[PDB]
């Protein structure tokens, strides 16, 4: 059925499976014109599709061309990600492709399911799961390959760097997520926790800094602090007075929708 | 105008002919119907007085054989039986008759309900509908099972309406996923149109047939086919003007004779809804639209 708080071990099985996410697809600045009436530019957008267990991103990029004279833009856009979603799936060899397809939002699964109609095997989920994956474009070497491309394009990412080489995919999971939900909150504050150090750097083959196992504590009290800090901002909330579970309740309420 | 006899009422029944309905108590001198009108199909229908589970009923044209009714105490129900002998047939009518002892089908002269209802509704596709070859009448009642229903379980005993599935391969050309799926003119023109039924004649037949039997033996799965025949209609933008002014008429005339207190249970709130309001032919069933509003404005 949903994946839900319940069923979150379930990502993390032997079981191939997909996170699709569409938010980045069709991407737009609305200015006004001349005439003082407002358009919108289109700008590269990109299809987000995750392993969440071995940290594989499919990261379609979607080039403004894609739009020239479309109507219905938001609709169209939910359709030609099924479109790609579908075309990326026939690309994998049978023993490569995902078992599910987990959508992180509910208007992708009648455009997904339809595309997918010659895999009846292939589940086709919702998500009561709030994930970041929006923030996508908050991780400079994304954003740059996504706004560089002049053609529609596919690249291949692992968004865990090499940290399943000393901790679990579960973990690599809840890191990443973190990572996306500070980004997704206070972008500045959590790039200047990030590249604060100039001594930890990105390696040329990575996404992230390579913290020690020591350092990503720290990174990620840093990036829990910058959650809750915003949290207190946003609701007028003495964030000094709350308790240890208080805490714990707002920082993942804030990843269930 | 023809006869169905009944050879006796042992148990308490509500007897539907057509949209006609009266009460026979156990053991009533009740001996049949006369005066059935030539030129449409008709359903005998029935619900137990002791046993409204008991719902269950027969369509017949009095063109292709001459039909009576038989209680079958071991079935514990009424059946309809073909009488090969029409000498012994006319004898039994006219004894009946004589003795006065048939109800008279009510039809009102002006009352073109029946066929406004029946209009392409034809006892051959019935039949196709509700396999029992050896019989020239055909068998429905309330739990009768689809074709559809049946693979989402007796195979003998179902309704094999026609499949529509919006989310099939038969309905979504490859390729064409999203306008297929907006907009199922293809579906409706080529798949069922040109491909299954040959003609909107045959389409309208299955539609109408379904919407009786959902109304007469609150059989669910006909009301599902109902829907289902409507929406792939008012969910295309392509559609003959002579089958949206055919549709209006058809589906007025339905909502029309629809009892008031089983509009909760026959009509779907998203099916019509969508159908009126947001659809390509959300203005192309005018009739339809205002009758709908003034006698169920609450589920709109
Ligand atoms: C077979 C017999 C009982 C009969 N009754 O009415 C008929 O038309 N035939």
């Amino acid at each position: 059925g949903a994946m839900n708080s319940s069923n979150y071990a379930e990502l993390f099985n032997n079981d191939i499976k997909l996170f699709v996410d569409d938010t980045n697809v069709y991407r737009v600045t609305v200015h006004k014109t001349f005439e003082g009436n407002v358009a919108t530019k289109a700008i590269n957008g990109c299809i987000f599709t995750l392993n969440p267990k071995t940290g594989h991103l499919f990261l379609k990029i979607i080039h403004t061309s894609v739009w020239a004279g479309q109507k219905r833009l938001s609709q169209l856009a939910k359709w030609k990600t099924a479109e790609e979603v579908s075309a990326l799936v026939r690309s994998l060899p049978k023993e490569e492709q995902p078992k599910q397809i987990i959508v992180t939002r509910k208007a992708m699964l009648d455009p997904l399911e339809v595309h997918m109609l010659d895999f009846p095997n292939i589940a086709i989920r919702p998500t009561e799961l709030r994930l970041p994956f929006s923030a996508a474009m908050s991780i400079d070497k994304l954003s740059d390959v996504v706004m560089k491309a002049t053609e529609p394009q596919m690249v291949l990412f692992n968004i865990y760097d090499d940290w399943l080489d000393r901790i679990s995919s579960y973990t690599a999971f809840s890191r990443l997520t973190l990572l996306l939900r500070a980004l997704k909150t206070n972008e500045e504050s959590a790039k200047m926790i990030l590249l604060s150090d100039p001594t930890i750097t990105i390696k040329s083959y990575h996404l992230w800094p390579s913290f020690t196992d020591e350092q990503w504590i720290t990174i990620e009290s840093q990036m829990r602090d910058l959650i809750l800090t915003e949290y207190g901002r946003k609701y007028n909330v003495n964030i000094s007075a709350l308790t240890q579970t208080e805490i714990k309740d707002i920082i993942l309420g804030q990843n269930i929708k | 105008m023809n006869t169905v006899p009944f050879t006796s009422a042992p148990i308490e029944v509500t007897i539907g002919i057509d949209q006609y309905s009266f009460n026979v108590k156990e053991n009533q001198p009740f001996h049949g119907i006369k005066d059935i009108p030539i030129g449409h199909v008709h359903v005998i229908h029935f619900q137990h007085a002791d046993n409204s589970s008991m719902r269950y009923g027969y369509w017949f044209d009095c063109r292709m054989g001459n039909f009576y009714i038989q209680y079958d105490p071991k079935d514990g129900l009424y059946k309809m039986m073909e009488e090969r002998d029409g000498a012994k047939f006319e004898n039994i009518v006219h004894n009946f008759k004589e003795r006065q002892m048939m109800v008279s089908y009510p039809k009102i002269d002006e009352d073109d309900t029946w066929y406004n209802l029946t209009e392409f509704v034809q006892m051959d596709k019935i039949r196709k509908i509700v396999r029992k070859d050896e019989n020239q009448f055909s068998y429905v009642d309330s739990s009768m099972t689809t074709v559809q229903e049946n693979e989402l379980s007796d195979p003998a005993h179902s309704l094999n309406y026609t499949v529509i599935n919006f989310k099939s391969r038969e309905a979504i050309r490859p390729g064409h996923e999203m306008e297929d799926f907006l907009d199922k003119s293809y579906y409706l023109n080529t798949v069922m149109l040109q491909g299954i039924f040959k003609n909107s004649s045959n389409y309208f037949g299955e539609l109408q047939f379904a919407f009786l039997n959902a109304m007469f033996f609150g059989n669910y799965g006909s009301s599902l086919q109902w829907h289902a025949m409507i929406e792939l209609i008012c969910s295309s933008a392509t559609v003959p003007k002579h089958m949206l002014d055919k549709l209006d008429e058809i589906l007025y005339y339905q909502i029309k004779t629809l009892p008031e207190q089983y509009s909760d249970i026959l009509l779907n709130e998203r099916v019509w809804n969508i159908c009126l309001y947001s659809s390509f032919q959300k203005n192309s069933l005018h009739n339809t639209e205002k009758i709908m509003e003034n006698k169920y404005p609450e589920l709109l």
